[PDB]
């Protein structure tokens, strides 16, 4: 094992449009194109 | 204890004795050794109250839980 | 390079305030119902009632004076 170093239909990706409530944290999700 | 109940099962019936012994010693985690709970088959919302009471001593506990659950999304987290 | 745009929207959406959250909810409902977003575009005022003030009280702008108007038909 290498040692840890000290120094370092297809879906679109977007946010859900209609947030159901205030305070819903926007998470980038797998979204349908339409 | 009633989630997946095998009445003709000595092991699941012996877990009652272990749960009673832990409850004798004043343990708040007594349901812990039930098989459905340990396998993630059951949880209660009563744990969320314990999360709130812990926040009186651990002001970070709520934030940590939501970060694990994805409830709050901080960039770089 | 789409991740750069995703990161830009992520920081913007994280920085947005609660007023923007309430504004976009109303606008989302308005476009759903078909109403224009514009026109929806807060109350930094304090109001009270002075019943029968002394005749020396100064009149301020935007004051509303309660009146008892005599009967027009009488």
């Amino acid at each position: 094992i290498a040692p840890v170093l000290e120094l370092a239909v297809e879906y679109v990706k977007g946010y859900p449009p209609n947030s159901p409530y205030i305070g819903s944290s926007p998470t980038l999700c797998h979204l349908l194109p339409v | 204890r009633f989630m997946q109940f095998r009445a003709k099962d000595s092991y699941s019936l012996a877990l009652s004795k272990l749960e009673k012994r832990e409850r004798e010693n004043g343990s708040n985690l007594a349901f812990m050794f039930r098989l459905p709970f340990a396998a993630g088959r059951v949880f209660s919302i009563s744990m969320l109250d314990t999360l709130l009471y812990q926040s009186f001593v651990k002001d970070y506990m709520i934030t940590i839980t939501r970060l694990l659950l994805g409830l709050d999304t901080t960039p770089g987290s | 390079a789409a991740a750069e745009w995703i990161s830009q929207q992520r920081l913007s959406l994280y920085r947005r305030s609660e007023r923007q959250e309430l504004s976009e909810l109303v606008k989302n409902r308005m476009k759903h119902l078909g109403l224009p977003t514009t026109g929806y575009d807060h109350q930094n005022t304090l109001s009270y009632v002075l019943i029968n003030p002394p005749p020396d009280t100064r009149l301020e702008p935007s004051d509303i004076v309660y009146l008892i108007r005599s009967d027009p038909l009488a």
